[PDB]
């Protein structure tokens, strides 16, 4: 407990705020909210606040359905853009039905069942860094993005430098100003690609901060005439956009995956924890990369990763498992994106890795010979397999999969699968302009 | 249902 | 035997001709060709002419091979648009090994032996009548062509009317005038779509009549500032482009197919060869439909198939029986596309149907319940399928099925699952305006 | 062997 | 069936 209510009164009245977005998030990812006046703040911390439940489905809504609007204190945040006629902050909120229980399609309280299992199996906290990569792209007289980079960057170089622009400069300022916890900041690969490092916090102080990150980042962007984009591949041929997740588990001694007289200093709960992930990738593939778009990304050549192995050290492997030891001890996930639901992607990850240490599974041995050098067949001779190619198999992995249900829910489970399926026909049924080139001059 | 559509 | 070597220099004395076009077809189904002198042309009937037959294997060439060009005098036809200065003359020439072999990569060659294959199994000729279907776009100012279509015309519609342009009757009239047998003329459902029928002739001359229409409405439809396109679905929303394909099997006796004392005045044969068609529809789809936008012509609404039934009326069946009897009895198959090779097709489609009399298969029954009506689960527990949603799929019953493959031969199977291959993982990493216009501002 | 790409 | 919608 952070904040209390009178300490939110307080806070509301000395720095004179007067409007109030209570903000959540539906199954597509998409930052929602209701905004309040600061006369019905009281009312706001009563949790008397009703709307529409229906949006959190997204635009497969059909019923509409009154929900509670159960905020968070800890959550309370003051927006600095916003002038002298009263400023606004947020606060992330609990969906609620009338009957005084948490909804079931809430990917935030999906995400608080499942950390709610992980705590009835003997583990304390689900600690996650996520290292989100985003474009920026210069906009156009009509204050519209084009497809211009800001600039011709490298990987790590000082591009930007100084003498004014340099927008990641003035991101990470105005996060560390807002209260964020950023570790670090560097130059992508891609030209106009940049990537900012977070600490590493709790499961869901680590989803809202990832969605605050993307709401700062697209508004200051905005500000200096630039476009933030966090699509997985927005041009081909160069380098896609990820969002990494290092992930560690923790119990009441301490980290549960380091153990110094273990293989490779690790704990066989980190092994449990790793044959879990292995075995469902193809099951939550789907989950972790929802978009059309994101499959462009999972193509060989751009160090994102394409077949389903774990490696210390190796071209783009699928799990990765970091040098660093003690309570640094983690497995990092790379085939993330950021266009994923971090509460849905955290609570599949975590179902699987639960499932992975109830079985006892024994992980299968690290690669390292660069599997990209065989063919398809000599590899698929070992466990090596390829990950869905298409959004449409990854949706019937994901409708094959029972522990990923379990772990999604029934409610958000049957809403996301509709809503992959319909953008699923409708990208199968556009003609692109790219089969009038391949075809309406040869044929 | 289906504004996408 | 139509024409002789004599006749043939006669002609080519008394029209003034000084250029011959020796032309083929290769796997893609690109028209493609020698072009020799006059005084070449004794020479050009000796067989004796060499050049690379590695073109046929189309863009997937390797290795150059030396090959004859063995040419058939029956196709010999004098183009009109030739001015003064000599005219031009085209002969469709075979494809010959240096052992004096046909080369078993030539689509022709491999037509020539299934038929071989029809006659020894009892049958005299596989007559075929193609109905195809085309787009007329406006040309723009750099003579590039746009997306404006020629008129908003209708089905059966006299849109066109008279007072100039009328590209259609243009076009058939100088089909007319080369010596084509042209049975009818109409505007289709989609505006700027237009359909020309052809006279039933056998198979070989049918396909090369099939080649000359599309080299000469392209042609003509460019002297007169238009683009003339054979894509399957140059638009989205709008009709497709199909090429119907009416077959029918013919004896000594007469045709194979009619039988006036069988069940819809359908013999045994019939029956066998809709069984043999209906069993590897799935297998020869991607044959009949080779490139990425002709599946998007495959969806439901646009009468285009989508499931593997046969009806005597029905919207829109896989195959479709014409209520015409006697020497006229035949079987429509309606999943062919303008962009087809149609040597390949109707190849695959004769092996199919041989298969089915061979095997004596019982085909199932006829549905006339509007398929489109219940679901794909509800239509699943009868005989109804599923035609191939992508090429991939496609591809991969190609690679499953055996009949097929006996049907095209080693060579050009092969060789046409590489390049189609290609094309699949070409289309599957490319990024489309559709993602940066669906995901761009969304994530 | 592959100009199309 | 219906093109004019
Ligand atoms: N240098 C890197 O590891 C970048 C990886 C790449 N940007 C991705 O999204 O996976
Ligand atoms: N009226 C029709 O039958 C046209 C059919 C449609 N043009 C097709 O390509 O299948
Ligand atoms: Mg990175
Ligand atoms: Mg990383
Ligand atoms: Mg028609
Ligand atoms: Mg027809």
């Amino acid at each position: 407990a952070k904040y209390t209510k009178e300490d939110i009164f307080r806070f509301a009245d000395e720095q004179n705020v007067k409007f109030i977005r209570l903000q959540f998030t539906d199954i597509l990812g998409i930052i929602k909210n209701v905004e309040i006046p600061v006369s019905q703040l009281k009312k706001a911390l009563d949790n008397k606040i009703m709307f529409d439940g229906s949006s959190i489905e997204g635009f497969v809504r059909i019923e509409e359905s009154d929900m509670y609007l159960f905020p968070d204190l800890d959550t309370w945040v003051v927006f600095p853009w916003t002038a002298e006629k009263g400023k606004v902050a947020r606060m992330i909120c609990d969906i609620y039905n009338p009957d005084m229980t948490p909804f079931a399609g809430d990917p935030r309280a999906n995400l608080k069942r499942v950390l709610k299992e992980m705590e009835e199996l003997g583990f304390t906290e689900f600690n996650l860094g996520p290292e989100p990569e985003f474009f920026l792209f210069k906009l156009d007289e009509n204050r519209r993005p084009t497809l211009e980079l800001n600039d011709s960057g490298g990987y790590f170089d000082l591009a930007p430098t100084d003498l004014g622009e340099n927008c990641r400069r003035d991101i990470v300022l105005e996060l560390e100003e807002m209260g964020f916890e950023i570790e670090a900041s560097h130059h992508e690969v891609a030209p106009g690609q940049h990537e900012i490092d977070f600490k590493y916090e709790d499961a869901i102080t680590a989803c809202d901060s990832i969605q605050t990150f993307k709401l700062v980042v697209k508004t200051i962007a905005r500000k200096h005439g630039l476009h933030a984009t966090f699509m997985p591949k927005p041009l081909f041929g160069v380098n896609g956009s990820g969002m990494h997740f290092n992930m560690s588990l923790f119990n009441e001694k301490g980290n549960a995956f380091f153990d110094e007289s273990g293989e490779l200093e690790l704990s066989q709960t980190a092994y449990h924890f790793l044959a879990g992930m292995l075995k469902h990738a193809r099951g939550y593939t789907a989950v972790t990369n929802p978009t059309i778009n994101s499959f462009k990304r999972l193509v060989p050549g751009y160090e994102a990763p394409c077949y389903i192995a774990w490696s210390g050290k190796n071209r783009s492997p699928l799990v990765r498992v970091p040098s660093s030891r003690g309570l640094s001890t983690r497995l990092e996930l790379r085939s993330v994106d950021p266009s994923a639901n971090p509460y849905l992607a955290m609570a599949v990850l975590l179902k699987a890795g639960l499932s992975g240490i109830k079985d006892e599974l024994t992980p299968p041995a690290p690669v390292d010979r660069n599997i990209y050098g065989m063919n398809e067949e000599e590899r698929e001779a070992t466990g090596i397999y390829d990950l869905p190619e298409s959004l449409g198999h990854a949706l019937i992995e994901l409708e094959k999969n029972e522990i990923i249900k379990d772990g999604l829910g029934e409610h958000i489970f049957e809403h996301f699968i509709e809503a992959k399926t319909i953008e699923c026909d409708m990208f199968r049924t556009a003609v692109h302009p790219w089969e009038r080139e391949q075809y309406l001059e040869i044929y | 249902q289906l504004p996408r559509f």
